[PDB]
């Protein structure tokens, strides 16, 4: 489905502190690191006076299906690398 | 025209490529529907137990039944069932009505001289000849009978 | 009765196979009135392959055909109004509109028409099919069409912009037949792995699978009232309940072979072209067939040209219209001053051996 | 220079119709040397198709022959469908009828050619194909020699892979590729997992030390 | 002959681009997706062999032989729960087909479990199969002697399979054990449901003449000969 | 008795059964006026929404002619306003889009009981 | 003679009765117009 | 005559092993649960391994008997008829089959 | 061989999973862009 897709999954500590980011999203972007295939570019920046643009590098379904944010690819619950979460279970 | 170019460029060509019917390919798109339809009927009306061996071997007694039409040979295989020999037979009736028709129309358009390509007078030559001949075995047996 | 269900104490009282069968024998067949043919009209050069109604005030039919020509003919004095070529291959489906004056016509050539018949002339050109389109059918009150054929999918088409809108994919055949419904289930289908699906067009997705049928199931119809779609296949017809997807009857469909076409009427009359040329009419609401046919193919042709390949019934639904191999077309006159007395019909009398019902 | 029939080349005429059915003569008569396409044709059609019968006549069909003699004189062709049989034994016959009121090693060269002609049914492409085969299966079996050699001189070296033909080409070895897994289902197949993973790691622990 | 693993990676390359690519040109051929499904299974990975079969069922999941194979593939694994979750998509997709459903019994056979054929008969038998199926579950019970099971197991056959020769086969199961209380008791219900249900015409006249005389001459064996005489002139009467 | 669910649940014994067998007038009835407007709406809705999504990503200039921010994300704890950016009408919009192929998997949850009859199958060697 | 039995109505129709140019339907004109 | 249904010739393979498992015991016979996780959903059947490695050896002795009863028909089949003329065995084996037709 | 009938149809399936190109044809260019409707 084009006219219907998710949400970005995002991490808070990615989004930072403060409360109302203006984030870019291009409808075809860059392409997934893991699966190679287009997807909703979002990008963003924590502050307005920051000087480094967080992009999302994996689409929703590659975040979905291992349960991780786009921009930092850490897991959404207990904030941790995915070779180190599967590892502790 | 250069927005084509240049998008294909960028992303390569469509892998979806559809050919549409032309003249250059009629004769061999009629032959694509008209084997499944054939490979529909007898399939349909078989009781059980056919499978992809099945269907290929029936589909060979629709080609030299073709061959028997157009030698003006009586196509009869010993032993063939007489619910699939219906079938073919519908068949190549059929054939022989788009086969015949075409024949009547180039000729009135090689007669017209109206843009018939070199290939197609050589093949209504051919095919006039063996209706030619076909009708003078049919005279030839009402005679005899 | 009784007797049945103190000894023989059940746990459904239905669910018996005597206790369905001996409902229905309580129950009655409507009577329906026989046919008869009234008109034989010899015109293509070809098969005729589709006939479709005018669906306003009914003058005219159209039969595309095997020649690659649709011709148009007058449904009262039966003479020929006009022929429509422009197709290539042979003509599989017409399907005219009631919103519109424009007439939609697939072929094996892989092309979807359009027709302005205020105009007489091919507009509207759709493209996308990658073999030979079988059917069209026209939504009602949404300005689509539904045509399918040998991609085992089905292709809805804005009319206005000519644009392969939504691609429906479920099908593991050809897709023989399509009917289009005003609500959900909007797209009814059936094709040669021996389904029917009910369509969610949103979403995209099959609402219900019908596997009921054990071979092709080549034609389907709608019933213009009652809301229901008859499938038939080779050798069962079978009436569904659209919304639930609920088989309702099971017909007396018996040594049939090969249900080429179904029509369904409004007096509860369901025609079923068999490709033996026996054509037989069956009660809706019930499945008894109660009278069955066979026609006489030409002066001089093969015995397998005797076979039914479309049909439809007019908008008043006294007449039907039957294109046959003989490249015929059959009027079949329901007779009047026939009754319940000296025209029974077969008799009502369903069996054990068979396990229809 | 019209040759006669032999019996060498009446049974390479047999065998080739038996090979090639009866409407291609012009490549039954390239096995014959010496017979036109046409030739061979009419020898079919007048000696050597066992439809026909070279039987005598019986006291009927003596009578029936001069009954059709008199109504069609004189249409041998005509006369031999209604006969069934060839028209020169029918003439020839009607003749003696009528008479009844009296008052090597060349050969062995195209044979040997011949036979190596009809047992031959593959063509260029499947017979280039074969050859292409047989090289790629040698040119596997000598880089495996060349290093199992090496690997006696204790250098190794690894197998190389098959280059990518295309971008999206697929190397199988390295993934399980369009994985289907079983449906679950209600039987918890967890030790049976268990046993499979320990006899797969002992058969590829026996695969590095007895080879196979 | 394969030496070490890195001949045996570099063959079994060579083996799965060559199906691969049969099957790519060919969706169908199940013939030759069994034999890249086998292949796997002597390469013993049976997380690929799994995999052709799933795949090979996606294409045509009516063809019978595949079905078989891939459940014999499990079974000779020793996978047996991978099996019964196998067969019950077997009979959960095809549940006309007898011979997956005697696939399932057999191998629960095999392994002694009567209550899972119990279970599986009693819901093959719930979807009225045919007459094969029933006097399999009878004779499954015979087995068990389970006898007042299969007691039970008639009661419902007789009522699916409405016929002389279904309630015949239940006397000749009685006159069996000679258990006379229990076998008028069956002569009993079968010559009454012929009378109660006498207007649905089911039972044809040569059909009804069987249950008469069998109940007759069996009374005549239990030197009754008085009601072997009298119902003979109720039958006739009741139909003349 | 011990599995009598767990085997074959997905088919029953009514799903084979007709319903018009128990009452030929059984109604099964039109839809409703206000019913078909309901769908009707709901359908001519999407699609126009799927002909503007083909006709605006379409790279012809001549199809404007015929044809969601501030979204809640991590529950709500961060407001976010979603724009779009300027293209450039020289560079190529999507860059992410090739002409690419992809194989799909199939998502088989339920079996589909294939709900024949039972077995008239005696037949000679004729066929 | 004829087949069919004389309830029955045979016609074999070759040319069309109607112009290429008829209308199949006709245009919905409401307005009168006098131009 | 004719040929077997399968719903027939499954039947009688089911008949057919029922005795190879009666026999099966009656050669042993002379010599001498069901939990159900309600987490995870899953049912889980305890059985003897000594049953379920005899139908796993039981299926590959069937599938070598079938295996080996027709690898000796091959060599038979080949080794019988040669009167008519071949090329090769897929033209023994069609012309072969031409006999079967009658 | 190499010549060979078709067992089945190419499927529409397989072109609905793919990314589109987004190529511009003549015979998609617009036309016919009012609908008429029946009285
Ligand atoms: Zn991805
Ligand atoms: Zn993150």
């Amino acid at each position: 489905d084009e006219i219907n897709e998710p949400p970005p999954n995002i991490c808070e500590q990615c989004l930072g502190d403060e409360a109302n980011i203006r984030m870019t999203k291009i409808p075809q972007g860059s392409e997934c690191k893991i699966c190679t295939l287009p997807f909703t570019l979002y990008h963003f920046k924590t502050s307005k006076r920051s000087n480094n643009i967080i992009k999302t590098l994996i689409c929703v379904r590659c975040a979905t299906q291992r349960n991780i944010c786009q921009c930092c690819m850490l897991d959404s619950r207990w904030h941790i690398p995915i070779q180190l979460r599967d590892h502790l279970i | 025209y250069i927005g084509n170019l240049i998008t294909r460029q960028f992303e390569g060509r469509s892998n979806e490529i559809v050919k549409t019917t032309t003249k250059q390919r009629l004769d061999a798109y009629y032959d694509l529907e008209l084997r499944n339809s054939v490979m529909d009927d007898i399939l349909e009306m078989m009781p059980e137990s056919i499978r992809q061996k099945k269907a290929r071997t029936i589909l060979q007694h629709l080609s030299e039944a073709w061959r028997c039409w157009k030698a003006n040979i009586p196509w009869d295989v010993p032993g063939m069932p007489a619910p699939i020999k219906k079938i073919i037979e519908r068949y190549i009736k059929s054939k022989a009505d788009a086969w015949v028709s075409a024949a009547h129309y180039n000729r009135e358009r090689i007669k017209r001289g109206a843009h018939v390509e070199k290939t197609m007078v050589k093949k209504n030559l051919g095919r006039l000849t063996r209706l030619w001949i076909k009708n003078e075995q049919e005279r030839q047996r009402q005679i005899q009978k | 009765s009784a007797f049945v269900n103190k000894i023989f104490q059940p746990e459904v009282a239905e669910e018996l196979i005597v206790n369905r069968y001996e409902k229905l024998l309580s129950q009655r067949p409507e009577w329906h009135a026989p046919w008869k043919l009234s008109r034989v009209i010899n015109g293509h050069l070809g098969w005729v392959r589709c006939v479709a109604i005018d669906p306003v005030d009914n003058e005219w039919f159209i039969t595309g055909s095997n020649d690659t020509t649709m011709k148009v003919w007058d449904l009262a004095t039966g003479k020929l109004k006009t022929t429509l070529a422009g197709h290539v291959m042979t003509v599989r489906d017409v399907a005219v509109s009631d919103r519109h004056p424009y007439l939609f016509s697939v072929s094996e050539d892989k092309t979807v028409k359009c027709w302005d018949l205020e105009k007489n002339q091919i507009i509207r050109d759709y493209y996308g099919h990658l073999s030979g389109v079988r059917t069209v059918s026209i939504h009602p009150t949404l300005d689509l069409i539904a045509t399918a054929g040998r991609d085992s999918v089905i292709k809805l088409w804005d009319m206005r912009t000519r644009i392969p809108v939504i691609t429906l994919v479920g099908h593991k055949g050809p897709i023989n037949q399509v009917q289009c419904t005003p609500v959900d289930p909007q797209v009814v289908s059936s094709s040669t792995d021996a389904t029917v699906r009910l369509w969610d067009v949103v979403a995209g997705k099959t609402m219900k699978v019908l596997t009921h049928h054990k071979r092709s199931v080549r034609a389907t119809a709608l019933h213009p009232k009652e809301f229901s779609v008859a499938s038939a296949c080779t050798d069962d017809i079978r009436s569904w309940g659209l919304a639930e997807g609920s088989l309702l009857t099971n017909f007396e469909s018996e040594k049939t072979g090969i249900i080429n076409t179904l029509s369904i009427n409004q007096d509860d009359v369901l025609f079923a072209g068999g490709d033996n040329g026996v054509l037989s009419f069956y009660d809706y609401k019930s499945g008894h067939k109660y009278q069955s046919l066979a026609t006489r193919e030409m002066v001089g042709s093969l015995e397998g040209e005797r076979s039914v390949l479309c049909s439809t019934f007019d908008k008043t639904g006294l007449r039907l219209i039957t294109g046959e191999a003989d490249k015929s077309i059959k009027i079949w006159k329901q007779d009047e001053t026939a009754t319940k007395e000296s025209e029974p019909g077969l008799a009502w009398n369903p069996n054990l051996s068979a396990k229809r019902f | 220079k019209g040759g006669v029939w032999t019996n060498v080349e009446d049974q390479i005429l047999k065998a080739a119709v038996q090979k090639y059915g009866t409407h291609q003569w012009s490549k039954v008569a390239s096995l014959l040397q010496k017979k036109t396409a046409r030739q061979s044709e009419l020898r079919w059609n007048e000696y050597l198709n066992p439809k026909l019968n070279f039987t005598e006549f019986s006291k009927e069909e003596d009578a029936q022959l001069l009954d059709l003699a008199r109504e069609l004189p004189n249409q041998w062709r005509t006369i031999a469908d209604m006969m069934a049989r060839p028209a020169q034994v029918c003439v020839e016959r009607y003749n003696r009828l009528l008479e009844s009121e009296d008052s090597e090693d060349e050969e062995k060269e195209m044979l040997a050619e011949a036979r190596a002609r009809l047992l031959n049914t593959q063509g260029k492409k499947a017979t280039r194909k074969i050859r292409e085969r047989m090289l790629e299966e040698s040119k596997r079996i000598a880089e495996l020699q060349k290093r199992r050699e090496l690997k006696q001189a204790g250098i190794n070296v690894a197998i190389k892979k098959p280059k990518k033909k295309y971008g999206t080409d697929i190397d199988y070895n390295e993934d399980i590729v369009y994985e289907q897994a079983p449906m679950p289902g209600i039987y918890d197949t967890s030790t049976e997992d268990r046993q499979i993973k320990k006899k797969f790691e002992q058969f590829e622990r026996k695969v590095n030390r007895k080879g196979l | 002959d394969i030496l070490d693993l890195e001949e045996l990676r570099e063959y079994q390359r060579r083996k799965r681009t060559e199906y691969e690519g049969y099957l790519k040109r060919n969706r169908l051929d199940m013939g030759q997706w069994i034999r890249y499904a086998q292949f796997e299974i002597e390469q013993h990975d049976m997380r690929r062999a799994r995999s052709i079969f799933e795949r090979a069922l996606l294409v045509d999941s009516s063809f019978i032989p595949l079905w078989i194979r891939y459940i014999d593939a499990e079974l000779k694994v020793k996978c047996i729960n991978h099996a019964r979750n196998l067969m019950n998509r077997a009979i959960s997709t095809l549940p006309r087909v007898d011979k997956l459903w005697y696939k399932y019994l057999i191998v629960e056979e095999s392994l002694n479990n009567v209550e899972i054929v119990r279970s599986l008969y009693t819901k093959w038998c719930s979807l009225e199969p045919g007459v094969n199926a029933w006097n399999s579950f009878v004779d499954f019970e015979i087995r068990q002697k389970n006898w007042n099971g299969v007691r039970e197991i008639y009661s419902k056959y007789v009522m699916a399979h409405p016929q002389m020769q279904t309630w015949l086969k239940w006397v000749r199961f009685e006159n069996r054990h000679g258990n006379t209380e229990f076998t008028r008791s069956v002569y009993s219900l079968a010559i009454d449901t012929v009378a109660n249900l006498q207007n649905l015409q089911i039972w044809s006249d040569m059909e009804v003449a069987k249950l008469v005389n069998s109940f007759a001459h069996w009374e005549a064996a239990q030197q009754e000969y008085e009601r072997s005489s009298a119902l003979y002139q109720i039958a006739i009467e009741k139909w003349p | 008795a011990i599995l009598t669910d767990q085997i074959a649940k997905n088919v029953k014994l009514d799903d084979f059964i007709p319903k018009r067998q128990s009452n030929f007038e059984l109604s099964v009835p039109l839809p409703t006026k206000a019913e078909i407007q309901e769908c009707t709406a709901r359908t001519k809705s999407y699609i126009q929404r799927l002909v503007n999504a083909k006709l605006a990503n379409s790279n012809n200039r001549a199809s404007s002619r015929y044809v969601a921010p501030a979204n809640l994300l991590l529950n709500n704890s961060h407001h976010i306003e979603v724009v779009s950016k300027q293209m450039d009408p020289l560079l190529p919009r999507f860059v992410g889009k090739k002409a690419r192929k992809v194989v799909a998997p199939t998502e088989n949850d339920e079996v589909v009981p294939v709900l024949h009859m039972d077995g008239g199958e005696a037949d000679p060697n004729e066929w | 003679e004829h087949p069919y039995g004389k309830e029955v109505e045979v016609l074999m129709e070759t040319k069309n009765t109607q112009s290429p140019q008829t209308p199949l339907v006709e245009p919905v004109t409401e307005r009168t117009k006098l131009q | 005559r004719g040929g077997i249904s399968y719903d027939q010739l499954a039947k009688l393979s089911y008949e057919k092993t029922l005795r190879n498992l009666a026999t099966q015991t009656q050669n042993s016979s002379k010599q001498d649960k069901v939990q159900k996780d309600t987490k995870t959903g899953k049912i889980t059947i305890a059985d003897d391994d000594k049953l379920v490695n005899k139908l796993a050896v039981s299926l590959q002795s069937e599938s070598k008997k079938r295996y080996e009863a027709r690898k000796r028909q091959m060599q038979n089949a080949k080794t019988l008829y040669g009167v008519e003329s071949f090329i090769n065995d897929k033209n023994k084996q069609f012309n072969e089959k031409l006999s079967r037709e009658s | 061989t190499s010549h060979r009938p078709q067992l089945e149809a190419r499927s529409g399936a397989k072109a609905a999973a793919y990314t589109p190109t987004g190529i511009e044809h003549a015979r998609l260019l617009p036309g016919h862009t009012t609908l008429k409707y029946r009285k």
